[PDB]
């Protein structure tokens, strides 16, 4: 009846956090390019059979308005918009 | 009921008391689990022991249970004033339900209003002889020159109370000199002249 | 009350699809009690 | 059955103690000059840091078995005051960590001590023979 | 850990049906069973059945197999680990052997051999099966509390809207030879509510 | 990445039916201002 | 006591043999387009390389226990010619490594051999039963 601690490795324990997410697009997105795709240059091919596990008895609290994957997406899109026009022809000797 | 307990059992304060819980082989106690409940009349019951072994959450260690092959027992050590109540047992399993018992009363040993003026305009007259704060719960009420008397009920302070009423007519209000409520021995007497 | 189109901030354009998702880190270390001791 | 990754996240600790080899499986791993390369790389190293952070603790503790384990540290009642059949059949791992989050670091100190102490003690038994 | 609250006491004539509700608060409604147990003053305490909200798993007794129907709503969460819900139980072939008190009860655990075992209970609803009709209470001030003389559906008694709670002694009623109950209790404002009659009366003493 | 599987969900609060996934569905980065285009339709009743 | 990280760096080998679980604890882990990101990243990977370099040797040797360990390799006198109570009570770890730096690689060869040899030998005992 005297209890002892016992270590467990692999417990469904998570906490809300923010990391660097990456992209993923089909193999066809990498196909349709004459340097024409504005992003897919270095995107990971998506898993052919995505898997969605339903977590029964689980009730998690969401908050769309203070979610960070949005900030990552937008600032990344901004940076991609930027970077796609650096090596392109500059019209400085215009404005005549 | 098919599950039979001890009709009554007693014990003195600071002592122990065992309550039995027996029945046929189909209900007790081979391949069966036993649970106990503290059930105050008029209030919600409380789980004490579950799985004929293990005390409910928040229960003091003063209780203990034990199941044999034919019957189960609940030993309550160090009796308290608030333990004088009814204790039921149930026999159950994982699939089937509960079969309650007959009940065991545990005994811990070693321890007038006049009719209003609005009622006289109805008109009727009923005098109210209320009883409170007595132990043990066994009293007798007599009337002296519509008789009703309740049974002794345990209060929220571990004491007993009751109440007896007598209905009288308005003609007898100015025709009788006085009336008495005897309670065994105290006695209260009213003179109905306003 | 009258309602008029708005915008300006385009993060909304993404909140319209990232309203049903959220990120979580995994911390798989959990200790629990049980009447078990490893011998010496 | 195989409920999959994090299948038993809403289940009792006793029912989720069966699926510890699944959450451990998918815990490590299931390009020109760009910005996604680093986007994936810094995440691909954080994966390793988050894995070995756990593994070094699991190693400096008495149990490199990496599944389940018992320890010679008495469960200090002051931590929970709850019952064996009232947590393993009536509480979820998340809820449980929610209770014990306060004392987690303390427990880690005690495990590291007990383990270093056991190993130092076993060398003395091995040296006399 | 939770809090079980039930609907009110009703007078329903035999034969007719009745539906008792049991609203919850303070825990995952779907994580534990809901048992229904009655107590009538002649047979004794009696279990009738239980239900599992998450799944929809029932198990009535052979006696109530043929005139009872349990129903369960859905869970509205409040936090990640608590919610609110409600459970109903409908009786149909009302007999005189169906008068007394009726309690809903919360399960104990989630797995094992004692998962449905009633642990947490409600306040219990008083059901009265009689062909006699409802009569409201005739409250009277007590010459130096209040006096409930004649009623018949169970009486509540507060003070100054529930302010003067200390020193209050309310006593049980008495069963007259007419079937009526009568109890007594002792800015003075005793509030006597009588929901079967749908009458709330506040009296000054 | 946890994905709420509730048909009527205003984005804030507990989600009764949650599932999990590794990568979200195909989210097209459409740049518009007043009207959202080629987006994900709601389920049953329109969503606010 | 807890003298902290590298507390017993000037202490005798016997007194520093008590603080092996502390130096192992702090041996692994206690941002826009820039030059510091890589500045930290290449260091954050060198940490891992320097850790696993040790761990693979500790694994291919007989002892994955990661604290202290004994081995079935006779201490070749030619290496030191010093005494048990004259090193564990009269010499510091740094000084000791300063003596044995010459033969360290040799010892590693012998440990790898002894361990592969033991494991091959134990499979033959396990196969007859
Ligand atoms: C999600 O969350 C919830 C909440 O945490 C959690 O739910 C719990 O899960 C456990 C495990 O499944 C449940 O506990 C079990 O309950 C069993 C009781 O049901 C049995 O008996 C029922 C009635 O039997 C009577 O009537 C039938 C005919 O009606 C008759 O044959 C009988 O003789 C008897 O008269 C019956 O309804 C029920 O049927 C269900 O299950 C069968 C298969 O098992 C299925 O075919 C049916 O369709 C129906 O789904 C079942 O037959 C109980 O028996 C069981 O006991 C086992 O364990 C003990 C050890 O303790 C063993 O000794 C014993 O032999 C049994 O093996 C166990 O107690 C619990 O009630 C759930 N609900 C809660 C906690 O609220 C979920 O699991 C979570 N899920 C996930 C994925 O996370
Ligand atoms: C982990 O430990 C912390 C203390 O380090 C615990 O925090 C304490 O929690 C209690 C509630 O259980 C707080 O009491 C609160 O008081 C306010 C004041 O009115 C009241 O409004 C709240 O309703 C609540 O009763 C207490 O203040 C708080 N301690 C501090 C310093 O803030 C925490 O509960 C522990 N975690 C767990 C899971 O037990
Ligand atoms: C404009 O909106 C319409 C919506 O009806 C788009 O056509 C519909 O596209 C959706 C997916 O975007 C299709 O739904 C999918 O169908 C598959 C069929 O197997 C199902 O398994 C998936 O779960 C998913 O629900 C839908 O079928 C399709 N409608 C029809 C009639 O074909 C259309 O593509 C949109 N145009 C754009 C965005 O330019
Ligand atoms: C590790 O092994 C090396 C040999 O591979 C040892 O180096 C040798 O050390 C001795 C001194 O103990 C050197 O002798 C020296 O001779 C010069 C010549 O006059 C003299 O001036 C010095 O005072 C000293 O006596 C010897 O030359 C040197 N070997 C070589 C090839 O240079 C080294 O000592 C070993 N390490 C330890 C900690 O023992
Ligand atoms: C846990 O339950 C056991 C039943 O065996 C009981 O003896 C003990 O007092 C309980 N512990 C607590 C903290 O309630
Ligand atoms: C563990 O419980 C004991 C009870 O004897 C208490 O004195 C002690 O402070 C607790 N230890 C810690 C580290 O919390
Ligand atoms: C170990 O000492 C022996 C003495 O018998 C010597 O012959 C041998 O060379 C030494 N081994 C090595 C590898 O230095």
């Amino acid at each position: 009846e005297n209890l002892w601690v016992t270590v467990y490795y692999g417990v469904p324990v998570w906490k809300d956090a923010e990391t660097t997410l990456f992209c993923a697009s089909d193999a066809k997105a990498y196909e349709t390019e004459k340097h024409n795709v504005w992003a897919t240059h270095a995107c990971v091919p998506t898993d052919p059979n995505p898997q969605e596990i339903h977590l029964e008895n689980v009730t998690e609290e969401f908050n769309m308005w203070k979610n960070n994957m949005v900030e990552q997406m937008h600032t990344d899109i901004i940076s991609l918009w930027c970077q796609s026009l650096k090596p392109c022809v500059k019209l400085t000797p215009l404005c005549v | 009921s098919v599950l039979t307990q001890s009709a009554s059992v007693s014990g003195s304060l600071g002592q122990s008391v065992t309550i039995s819980c027996t029945g046929p082989n189909s209900v007790c106690c081979s391949h069966k689990s036993i649970s106990w409940y503290q059930w105050p009349p008029g209030r919600a019951p409380t789980l004490i022991i579950y799985e004929d072994n293990e005390r409910a959450p928040g229960i003091s260690p003063r209780f203990s249970g034990y199941k044999s092959y034919w019957s189960a027992y609940l030993t309550i050590s160090d009796l308290r004033p608030e333990d004088e109540t009814t204790y039921y047992c149930c026999s159950y399993t994982h699939n089937s339900g509960c079969v309650f018992g007959t009940g065991t009363k545990v005994s811990v040993l070693g321890q007038l209003f006049p009719p209003s003026s609005e009622e006289l305009q109805a008109n009727k007259a009923t005098l109210v002889c209320l009883i409170s704060d007595f132990y043990p719960g066994a009293v007798t009420v007599a009337w002296k020159a519509g008789v009703e008397t309740t049974t002794p009920s345990k209060q929220s302070n571990n004491k007993y109370a009751a109440s007896s009423y007598l209905s009288l007519t308005p003609e007898q209000w100015k025709s009788h000199r006085s009336y008495s409520c005897q309670v065994t021995t105290v006695e209260k007497t009213v003179a109905p002249t306003e | 009350e009258t309602f008029r189109p708005g915008g300006g901030d385009m993060r909304d354009n993404w909140r319209s699809e990232l309203y049903k998702y959220k990120v979580v880190k995994i911390e798989p270390l959990g200790v629990a009690p049980t009447r078990c001791k490893r011998r010496v | 059955v195989f409920l999959g990754f994090l299948g038993a996240a809403g289940s009792t600790m006793g029912a989720a103690s069966m699926t510890l080899t699944v959450q451990a499986r998918n815990l490590l791993s299931g390009l020109k000059l760009t910005v996604w390369g680093i986007k994936q790389l810094q995440a691909r190293v954080l994966a390793v840091e988050r894995y070995l952070r756990d593994q070094q603790l699991l190693g400096i503790w008495g149990c490199s078995g990496k599944l389940i384990c018992c320890t010679n540290v008495p469960w200090n009642s002051s931590w929970s005051n709850r019952n064996l059949s009232e947590i393993w059949d009536n509480m979820t791992w998340l809820q449980w960590d929610k209770e014990i989050s306060n004392y987690t670091q303390i427990i880690y100190g005690l495990l590291e001590e007990s383990q270093n102490q056991q190993e130092k003690n076993e060398q003395d038994l091995l040296a006399l023979d | 850990q939770g809090q079980l609250v039930q609907s009110g006491a009703e007078l329903k004539k035999p034969g007719a049906s009745v539906k008792i509700s049991c609203k919850t608060s303070g825990y995952r409604f779907n994580f534990y069973h809901i048992n229904w147990i009655r107590q009538t003053a002649g047979r004794g305490p009696e279990w009738m059945g239980w239900i599992s909200p998450y799944s929809g798993d029932k198990n009535l007794a052979p006696a109530f197999q043929d005139r009872v129907i349990m129903t369960t709503d859905t869970e509205v969460p409040v936090t990640s680990f608590t919610s609110t819900g409600a459970a109903y139980m409908e009786i149909r072939n009302l007999k005189f052997d169906d008068t007394g008190t009726y309690f809903c009860a919360k399960g104990l655990l989630r797995d094992g051999s004692s998962t449905w075992l009633p642990y947490l209970w409600g306040q219990g609803t008083l059901l009265t099966v009689s062909s006699a009709s409802t009569k409201g209470p005739s409250v009277f001030p007590l010459a130096p509390g209040c006096l409930v003389k004649d009623y018949f559906p169970p009486v509540t008694v507060s003070w100054n809207s529930g302010a003067l709670t200390s020193g209050v002694h309310t006593f049980p009623a008495v069963l007259q030879s007419s079937g009526l109950y009568s109890l007594s209790s002792v800015t003075y404002i005793c509030n006597v509510n009588h929901k079967p009659s749908n009458t709330k009366v506040d009296k000054r003493v | 990445i946890l994905k709420c599987k509730d048909k009527k969900f205003n984005g804030t609060g507990p989600c009764p039916s949650v599932s999990t996934v590794q990568c979200t569905h195909g989210i097209k980065p459409v740049v518009s201002t007043q009207l959202l285009l080629n987006g994900s339709l709601a389920e049953e009743e329109v969503m606010i």
